[PDB]
Protein backbone atom coordinates (compact mmCIF):
# COMPACT_ATOMS: atom_id res chain seq x y z
CA UNK A 1 0.00 0.00 0.00
CA UNK A 2 1.90 3.70 -1.07
CA UNK A 3 2.91 5.25 2.19
CA UNK A 4 1.71 8.98 2.27
CA UNK A 5 3.99 11.25 3.97
CA UNK A 6 2.84 14.88 5.46
CA UNK A 7 5.14 18.00 6.39
CA UNK A 8 5.32 19.48 9.10
CA UNK A 9 2.54 17.34 10.93
CA UNK A 10 1.39 20.70 12.71
CA UNK A 11 2.26 24.06 12.59
CA UNK A 12 0.75 27.51 13.88
CA UNK A 13 0.55 30.46 11.73
CA UNK A 14 -0.81 33.92 11.95
CA UNK A 15 -4.24 35.36 9.95
CA UNK A 16 -2.47 36.84 6.47
CA UNK A 17 0.49 34.56 6.32
CA UNK A 18 1.59 32.32 3.27
CA UNK A 19 1.03 28.63 4.33
CA UNK A 20 2.58 25.79 2.49
CA UNK A 21 2.40 21.94 3.52
CA UNK A 22 4.03 19.03 1.76
CA UNK A 23 3.03 15.53 1.30
CA UNK A 24 5.60 12.71 -0.61
CA UNK A 25 4.53 9.40 -1.88
CA UNK A 26 6.19 6.15 -1.29
CA UNK A 27 6.19 6.07 -5.57
CA UNK A 28 4.98 7.92 -8.32
CA UNK A 29 1.33 8.33 -8.32
CA UNK A 30 1.63 10.52 -11.53
CA UNK A 31 -1.22 13.23 -10.35
CA UNK A 32 -3.58 11.73 -8.79
CA UNK A 33 -4.05 13.59 -5.25
CA UNK A 34 -6.38 14.64 -3.41
CA UNK A 35 -6.77 17.52 -0.48
CA UNK A 36 -8.91 17.21 2.22
CA UNK A 37 -9.72 19.74 5.54
CA UNK A 38 -11.11 18.71 8.19
CA UNK A 39 -12.79 21.65 10.72
CA UNK A 40 -12.51 20.48 14.29
CA UNK A 41 -15.72 17.93 15.35
CA UNK A 42 -16.58 17.99 11.34
CA UNK A 43 -15.59 15.43 8.33
CA UNK A 44 -12.85 16.67 6.07
CA UNK A 45 -14.26 18.12 2.88
CA UNK A 46 -12.80 18.16 -0.49
CA UNK A 47 -10.55 20.72 -1.46
CA UNK A 48 -7.69 19.73 -4.43
CA UNK A 49 -8.01 17.24 -6.76
CA UNK A 50 -5.81 15.89 -9.19
CA UNK A 51 -2.95 17.87 -7.65
CA UNK A 52 -3.78 21.20 -8.38
CA UNK A 53 -8.14 21.25 -9.28
CA UNK A 54 -9.68 23.44 -7.04
CA UNK A 55 -13.28 21.73 -6.26
CA UNK A 56 -16.29 23.42 -6.86
CA UNK A 57 -17.00 26.42 -4.03
CA UNK A 58 -13.43 26.69 -2.65
CA UNK A 59 -11.96 29.87 -1.81
CA UNK A 60 -8.98 30.92 -4.47
CA UNK A 61 -6.58 30.94 -1.89
CA UNK A 62 -5.85 27.20 -1.81
CA UNK A 63 -3.75 26.09 -4.65
CA UNK A 64 -1.53 22.39 -4.79
CA UNK A 65 0.74 21.95 -6.92
CA UNK A 66 3.69 18.57 -7.76
CA UNK A 67 3.96 15.47 -9.56
CA UNK A 68 5.28 11.65 -9.00
CA UNK A 69 6.31 11.85 -5.27
CA UNK A 70 6.14 15.27 -4.05
CA UNK A 71 3.52 17.62 -3.68
CA UNK A 72 2.67 21.24 -2.10
CA UNK A 73 -0.89 22.67 -0.58
CA UNK A 74 -0.63 26.18 -0.13
CA UNK A 75 -2.96 28.79 1.43
CA UNK A 76 -2.07 32.07 -0.07
CA UNK A 77 -3.55 34.50 2.88
CA UNK A 78 -4.36 32.44 6.26
CA UNK A 79 -7.93 32.92 7.52
CA UNK A 80 -9.66 32.74 10.96
CA UNK A 81 -11.54 29.93 8.97
CA UNK A 82 -9.02 27.59 7.78
CA UNK A 83 -8.01 26.47 11.65
CA UNK A 84 -7.88 22.42 10.79
CA UNK A 85 -5.87 19.05 9.71
CA UNK A 86 -5.52 19.01 6.21
CA UNK A 87 -4.94 15.16 4.88
CA UNK A 88 -3.05 14.27 1.33
CA UNK A 89 -4.58 11.28 -0.37
CA UNK A 90 -3.46 9.32 -3.37
CA UNK A 91 -5.57 7.56 -5.72
CA UNK A 92 -2.98 6.17 -8.20
CA UNK A 93 -3.60 2.56 -6.74
CA UNK A 94 -5.44 0.48 -4.22
CA UNK A 95 -5.89 0.22 -1.22
CA UNK A 96 -6.77 4.60 -1.42
CA UNK A 97 -4.13 6.04 1.31
CA UNK A 98 -3.91 9.29 3.48
CA UNK A 99 -0.98 11.34 4.77
CA UNK A 100 -1.21 11.34 8.41
CA UNK A 101 -2.24 14.80 8.23
CA UNK A 102 -1.07 18.94 9.47
CA UNK A 103 -2.97 20.16 12.03
CA UNK A 104 -2.77 24.03 11.27
CA UNK A 105 -3.33 26.21 14.41
CA UNK A 106 -3.64 30.36 14.88
CA UNK A 107 -1.52 32.74 16.38
CA UNK A 108 -3.48 35.81 17.75
CA UNK A 109 -3.67 38.42 20.19
CA UNK A 110 -4.18 38.10 23.57
CA UNK A 111 -7.45 38.05 24.47
CA UNK A 112 -8.58 37.79 27.97
CA UNK A 113 -11.80 34.95 29.20
CA UNK A 114 -14.84 36.02 30.27
CA UNK A 115 -15.34 34.36 33.90
CA UNK A 116 -18.66 32.47 35.09
CA UNK A 117 -19.64 30.35 37.92
CA UNK A 118 -22.51 28.07 38.04
CA UNK A 119 -24.09 26.50 41.08
CA UNK A 120 -24.98 22.59 40.97
CA UNK A 121 -29.06 22.29 39.99
CA UNK A 122 -31.77 21.43 42.55
CA UNK A 123 -32.48 18.55 40.03
CA UNK A 124 -28.86 17.10 40.60
CA UNK A 125 -28.79 17.65 44.37
CA UNK A 126 -31.49 15.39 44.69
CA UNK A 127 -30.18 12.83 43.27
CA UNK A 128 -27.27 13.07 45.90
CA UNK A 129 -24.17 14.74 44.16
CA UNK A 130 -23.38 18.40 43.47
CA UNK A 131 -21.38 19.73 40.25
CA UNK A 132 -19.99 23.33 39.95
CA UNK A 133 -19.17 24.57 37.05
CA UNK A 134 -16.46 27.85 36.02
CA UNK A 135 -16.55 29.08 32.48
CA UNK A 136 -13.42 30.48 30.54
CA UNK A 137 -15.15 32.17 27.94
CA UNK A 138 -13.03 33.19 24.56
CA UNK A 139 -9.66 33.73 25.78
CA UNK A 140 -6.37 33.38 23.87
CA UNK A 141 -3.82 31.76 24.77
CA UNK A 142 -4.85 28.50 25.79
CA UNK A 143 -2.71 28.77 28.51
CA UNK A 144 -5.08 29.51 32.16
CA UNK A 145 -4.94 29.02 35.73
CA UNK A 146 -8.33 28.09 37.48
CA UNK A 147 -8.43 27.85 41.80
CA UNK A 148 -11.40 26.75 43.41
CA UNK A 149 -12.42 28.48 46.72
CA UNK A 150 -14.43 27.28 49.48
CA UNK A 151 -15.42 29.88 51.75
CA UNK A 152 -12.41 31.82 50.83
CA UNK A 153 -9.94 28.70 51.47
CA UNK A 154 -8.43 26.52 48.27
CA UNK A 155 -10.19 23.64 47.89
CA UNK A 156 -8.44 20.61 46.83
CA UNK A 157 -10.73 18.41 45.68
CA UNK A 158 -11.96 16.83 42.07
CA UNK A 159 -11.60 19.23 39.97
CA UNK A 160 -11.85 18.44 35.74
CA UNK A 161 -10.63 20.74 32.93
CA UNK A 162 -12.32 20.63 29.08
CA UNK A 163 -10.93 22.83 26.42
CA UNK A 164 -12.43 23.70 22.96
CA UNK A 165 -10.41 23.57 19.71
CA UNK A 166 -9.50 27.08 18.75
CA UNK A 167 -12.94 29.16 17.72
CA UNK A 168 -13.21 28.97 13.35
CA UNK A 169 -14.30 32.65 13.56
CA UNK A 170 -11.56 34.61 16.37
CA UNK A 171 -9.45 31.77 16.49
CA UNK A 172 -9.98 31.51 21.13
CA UNK A 173 -10.84 28.84 23.54
CA UNK A 174 -13.14 28.31 25.70
CA UNK A 175 -12.86 25.86 29.08
CA UNK A 176 -14.62 24.58 32.00
CA UNK A 177 -13.27 23.55 35.59
CA UNK A 178 -16.40 21.18 36.59
CA UNK A 179 -16.12 20.39 41.10
CA UNK A 180 -17.81 17.17 41.27
CA UNK A 181 -19.19 17.01 45.35
CA UNK A 182 -21.42 14.81 47.47
CA UNK A 183 -24.30 16.69 48.10
CA UNK A 184 -23.38 15.36 51.84
CA UNK A 185 -19.84 17.84 51.05
CA UNK A 186 -21.37 20.66 49.17
CA UNK A 187 -23.54 21.27 52.48
CA UNK A 188 -20.33 22.08 54.66
CA UNK A 189 -19.75 25.08 52.73
CA UNK A 190 -21.68 28.37 52.30
CA UNK A 191 -19.53 30.96 49.40
CA UNK A 192 -18.54 28.66 45.91
CA UNK A 193 -15.92 30.70 44.12
CA UNK A 194 -13.70 30.10 41.13
CA UNK A 195 -10.44 32.25 40.71
CA UNK A 196 -8.61 32.89 37.25
CA UNK A 197 -5.27 33.82 36.06
CA UNK A 198 -4.64 34.46 32.70
CA UNK A 199 -2.31 36.79 30.66
CA UNK A 200 -4.95 39.12 29.32
CA UNK A 201 -5.79 39.63 33.26
CA UNK A 202 -3.68 42.58 35.18
CA UNK A 203 -4.71 40.58 38.62
CA UNK A 204 -6.85 37.32 38.99
CA UNK A 205 -10.92 37.07 38.65
CA UNK A 206 -13.43 35.41 41.05
CA UNK A 207 -16.42 34.80 40.44
CA UNK A 208 -18.81 33.22 43.34
CA UNK A 209 -22.03 32.44 44.76
CA UNK A 210 -23.21 31.20 48.08
CA UNK A 211 -24.82 28.18 48.29
CA UNK A 212 -29.02 28.66 49.04
CA UNK A 213 -29.31 32.44 47.77
CA UNK B 1 -27.44 18.89 -2.50
CA UNK B 2 -26.06 15.73 -1.56
CA UNK B 3 -26.53 14.47 1.83
CA UNK B 4 -24.99 11.28 3.27
CA UNK B 5 -26.27 10.30 6.97
CA UNK B 6 -24.52 7.03 8.73
CA UNK B 7 -26.49 5.46 11.51
CA UNK B 8 -26.02 2.25 14.42
CA UNK B 9 -22.91 3.49 16.37
CA UNK B 10 -22.64 2.79 19.49
CA UNK B 11 -20.90 -0.17 21.87
CA UNK B 12 -19.87 -3.17 20.75
CA UNK B 13 -17.86 -6.18 22.84
CA UNK B 14 -14.59 -7.20 21.87
CA UNK B 15 -15.24 -10.37 19.15
CA UNK B 16 -18.51 -8.65 18.37
CA UNK B 17 -20.59 -7.34 15.10
CA UNK B 18 -22.78 -4.42 14.07
CA UNK B 19 -24.39 -2.88 11.24
CA UNK B 20 -23.76 0.62 9.61
CA UNK B 21 -26.39 2.26 7.62
CA UNK B 22 -25.28 5.41 5.64
CA UNK B 23 -28.97 6.77 3.82
CA UNK B 24 -28.61 8.92 1.44
CA UNK B 25 -30.65 11.85 -0.65
CA UNK B 26 -29.93 14.33 -3.42
CA UNK B 27 -28.91 12.11 -5.56
CA UNK B 28 -29.08 8.77 -7.66
CA UNK B 29 -27.24 6.49 -5.65
CA UNK B 30 -27.82 3.97 -8.17
CA UNK B 31 -25.04 5.63 -10.47
CA UNK B 32 -22.49 5.92 -7.75
CA UNK B 33 -19.50 4.03 -6.50
CA UNK B 34 -19.78 4.27 -2.38
CA UNK B 35 -17.16 3.99 0.10
CA UNK B 36 -16.36 3.19 3.81
CA UNK B 37 -13.55 5.59 5.73
CA UNK B 38 -12.61 5.65 9.58
CA UNK B 39 -10.84 8.10 11.72
CA UNK B 40 -9.36 6.37 15.41
CA UNK B 41 -10.37 9.26 18.14
CA UNK B 42 -7.39 11.79 17.47
CA UNK B 43 -5.67 9.57 14.95
CA UNK B 44 -5.65 9.71 10.73
CA UNK B 45 -8.12 8.78 7.93
CA UNK B 46 -8.01 5.09 7.34
CA UNK B 47 -9.86 4.02 3.53
CA UNK B 48 -12.04 0.84 4.39
CA UNK B 49 -13.37 -0.15 0.81
CA UNK B 50 -15.47 0.76 -1.90
CA UNK B 51 -18.65 -0.86 -4.00
CA UNK B 52 -19.06 -0.11 -7.56
CA UNK B 53 -23.35 0.39 -8.75
CA UNK B 54 -24.33 -2.98 -9.09
CA UNK B 55 -22.07 -4.33 -6.42
CA UNK B 56 -19.85 -6.75 -8.78
CA UNK B 57 -16.83 -4.47 -7.66
CA UNK B 58 -15.83 -4.64 -4.40
CA UNK B 59 -12.72 -3.52 -2.84
CA UNK B 60 -11.33 -3.52 0.43
CA UNK B 61 -8.15 -2.12 2.38
CA UNK B 62 -6.33 -5.86 2.75
CA UNK B 63 -5.69 -5.55 6.41
CA UNK B 64 -9.33 -5.01 7.26
CA UNK B 65 -11.05 -7.50 4.74
CA UNK B 66 -11.63 -9.65 7.67
CA UNK B 67 -13.08 -7.19 9.74
CA UNK B 68 -15.62 -5.60 7.39
CA UNK B 69 -17.78 -6.69 4.47
CA UNK B 70 -19.59 -3.47 2.41
CA UNK B 71 -22.99 -3.65 0.89
CA UNK B 72 -25.64 -1.74 -0.32
CA UNK B 73 -29.34 -1.47 -1.54
CA UNK B 74 -29.98 0.42 -4.10
CA UNK B 75 -34.04 0.97 -3.70
CA UNK B 76 -33.23 1.98 -0.29
CA UNK B 77 -30.37 4.50 -1.51
CA UNK B 78 -28.80 2.99 1.31
CA UNK B 79 -25.07 2.08 2.22
CA UNK B 80 -24.36 -0.55 4.79
CA UNK B 81 -21.36 -1.60 6.59
CA UNK B 82 -21.28 -4.91 8.48
CA UNK B 83 -18.78 -5.26 11.01
CA UNK B 84 -17.67 -8.59 11.85
CA UNK B 85 -15.64 -9.47 15.21
CA UNK B 86 -14.48 -5.94 16.28
CA UNK B 87 -11.22 -5.14 18.74
CA UNK B 88 -10.27 -2.12 20.30
CA UNK B 89 -7.95 -0.96 17.42
CA UNK B 90 -11.56 -0.52 15.46
CA UNK B 91 -13.09 1.71 17.59
CA UNK B 92 -13.36 4.72 15.46
CA UNK B 93 -16.06 7.03 13.65
CA UNK B 94 -16.66 5.39 10.73
CA UNK B 95 -18.07 7.70 7.51
CA UNK B 96 -19.69 6.53 4.47
CA UNK B 97 -18.16 8.83 1.48
CA UNK B 98 -19.25 9.47 -2.16
CA UNK B 99 -16.19 8.42 -4.59
CA UNK B 100 -16.49 11.21 -8.04
CA UNK B 101 -13.65 12.12 -11.11
CA UNK B 102 -10.49 8.86 -7.95
CA UNK B 103 -11.85 11.95 -4.98
CA UNK B 104 -14.05 11.78 -2.41
CA UNK B 105 -16.34 14.98 -2.99
CA UNK B 106 -19.48 14.25 -0.15
CA UNK B 107 -18.91 12.61 3.56
CA UNK B 108 -21.28 12.30 6.18
CA UNK B 109 -20.83 13.49 9.99
CA UNK B 110 -20.32 9.81 10.66
CA UNK B 111 -21.13 7.60 13.23
CA UNK B 112 -18.76 6.17 16.17
CA UNK B 113 -18.57 2.84 17.62
CA UNK B 114 -16.61 2.13 20.78
CA UNK B 115 -15.27 -1.35 20.85
CA UNK B 116 -15.37 -2.04 24.68
CA UNK B 117 -16.34 -4.92 27.61
CA UNK B 118 -18.47 -2.06 29.37
CA UNK B 119 -22.23 -1.32 29.54
CA UNK B 120 -24.08 1.47 27.95
CA UNK B 121 -25.60 4.03 30.39
CA UNK B 122 -27.62 7.32 29.06
CA UNK B 123 -27.00 10.61 30.39
CA UNK B 124 -28.85 12.84 33.51
CA UNK B 125 -29.46 16.63 32.06
CA UNK B 126 -28.75 19.33 34.43
CA UNK B 127 -29.77 22.99 33.87
CA UNK B 128 -26.63 25.48 34.54
CA UNK B 129 -28.87 28.46 35.38
CA UNK B 130 -27.31 32.33 35.09
CA UNK B 131 -27.86 35.35 37.96
CA UNK B 132 -24.57 42.94 29.53
CA UNK B 133 -24.02 39.53 28.39
CA UNK B 134 -24.90 36.10 30.33
CA UNK B 135 -24.11 32.72 30.32
CA UNK B 136 -26.40 29.68 30.75
CA UNK B 137 -26.03 25.76 30.14
CA UNK B 138 -26.45 22.26 30.28
CA UNK B 139 -24.26 19.87 31.91
CA UNK B 140 -24.70 16.06 30.19
CA UNK B 141 -23.59 13.86 32.87
CA UNK B 142 -22.32 10.12 33.19
CA UNK B 143 -23.09 8.32 30.22
CA UNK B 144 -21.65 5.94 28.62
CA UNK B 145 -20.10 5.01 25.30
CA UNK B 146 -19.51 8.57 23.37
CA UNK B 147 -21.02 10.51 22.13
CA UNK B 148 -23.82 13.06 22.81
CA UNK B 149 -24.90 15.77 20.61
CA UNK B 150 -25.97 19.04 22.39
CA UNK B 151 -28.46 21.35 20.11
CA UNK B 152 -30.10 24.79 21.63
CA UNK B 153 -33.64 25.49 21.11
CA UNK B 154 -33.90 22.89 18.64
CA UNK B 155 -30.66 24.22 16.27
CA UNK B 156 -32.55 27.79 16.28
CA UNK B 157 -29.51 29.03 18.56
CA UNK B 158 -25.85 28.55 17.25
CA UNK B 159 -23.84 31.73 18.17
CA UNK B 160 -22.02 31.55 21.26
CA UNK B 161 -22.47 28.39 21.77
CA UNK B 162 -19.52 26.34 23.05
CA UNK B 163 -20.46 22.00 23.47
CA UNK B 164 -17.33 20.86 25.34
CA UNK B 165 -15.26 17.61 24.43
CA UNK B 166 -16.47 14.87 27.09
CA UNK B 167 -14.25 14.39 30.16
CA UNK B 168 -13.75 10.57 31.46
CA UNK B 169 -14.43 10.18 35.02
CA UNK B 170 -13.04 8.57 38.54
CA UNK B 171 -16.63 6.49 37.45
CA UNK B 172 -15.18 5.21 33.82
CA UNK B 173 -18.45 7.56 32.46
CA UNK B 174 -18.15 10.13 30.62
CA UNK B 175 -19.88 13.84 31.04
CA UNK B 176 -19.72 16.89 29.32
CA UNK B 177 -21.03 20.89 29.36
CA UNK B 178 -22.48 22.60 26.44
CA UNK B 179 -22.68 26.49 27.37
CA UNK B 180 -24.38 29.64 25.46
CA UNK B 181 -23.61 33.43 25.79
CA UNK B 182 -26.80 35.59 25.63
CA UNK B 183 -27.63 39.01 25.97
CA UNK B 184 -28.55 39.48 30.06
CA UNK B 185 -31.83 41.30 29.21
CA UNK B 186 -32.72 38.09 27.58
CA UNK B 187 -32.88 36.30 30.65
CA UNK B 188 -36.38 37.20 31.84
CA UNK B 189 -37.33 37.46 27.90
CA UNK B 190 -35.81 34.47 25.64
CA UNK B 191 -36.18 30.94 26.47
CA UNK B 192 -33.55 28.30 26.71
CA UNK B 193 -33.74 24.75 26.05
CA UNK B 194 -30.64 22.74 25.46
CA UNK B 195 -31.45 19.64 23.37
CA UNK B 196 -29.55 16.37 24.14
CA UNK B 197 -29.23 12.84 21.91
CA UNK B 198 -27.66 10.15 23.30
CA UNK B 199 -27.98 7.93 20.53
CA UNK B 200 -25.68 4.60 21.86
CA UNK B 201 -28.35 4.25 24.75
CA UNK B 202 -31.40 5.83 22.65
CA UNK B 203 -31.74 8.90 25.18
CA UNK B 204 -33.25 12.10 23.81
CA UNK B 205 -33.85 14.78 26.80
CA UNK B 206 -34.97 18.23 26.51
CA UNK B 207 -33.82 20.61 29.69
CA UNK B 208 -35.45 24.12 29.54
CA UNK B 209 -32.82 25.82 31.47
CA UNK B 210 -34.02 29.49 33.80
CA UNK B 211 -32.47 31.93 35.67
NA1 LIG C 1 -13.21 35.93 11.49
Amino acid sequence: DIQMTQSPSSLSASVGDRVTITCRASQDINNYLNWYQQKPGKAPKLLIYYTSRLHSGVPSRFSGSGSGTDFTFTISSLQPEDIATYYCQQGSTLPFTFGQGTKLEIKRTVAAPSVFIFPPSDEQLKSGTASVVCLLNNFYPREAKVQWKVDNALQSGNSQESVTEQDSKDSTYSLSSTLTLSKADYEKHKVYACEVTHQGLSSPVTKSFNRGE
Amino acid sequence: EVQLVESGGGLVQPGGSLRLSCATSGFDFSRYWMSWVRQAPGKGLVWIGEVNPDSTSINYTPSLKDQFTISRDNAKNTLYLQMNSLRAEDTAVYYCTRPNYYAMDYWGQGTLVTVSSASTKGPSVFPLAPSGTAALGCLVKDYFPEPVTVSWNSGALTSGVHTFPAVLQSSGLYSLSSVVTVPSSSLGTQTYICNVNHKPSNTKVDKRVEP
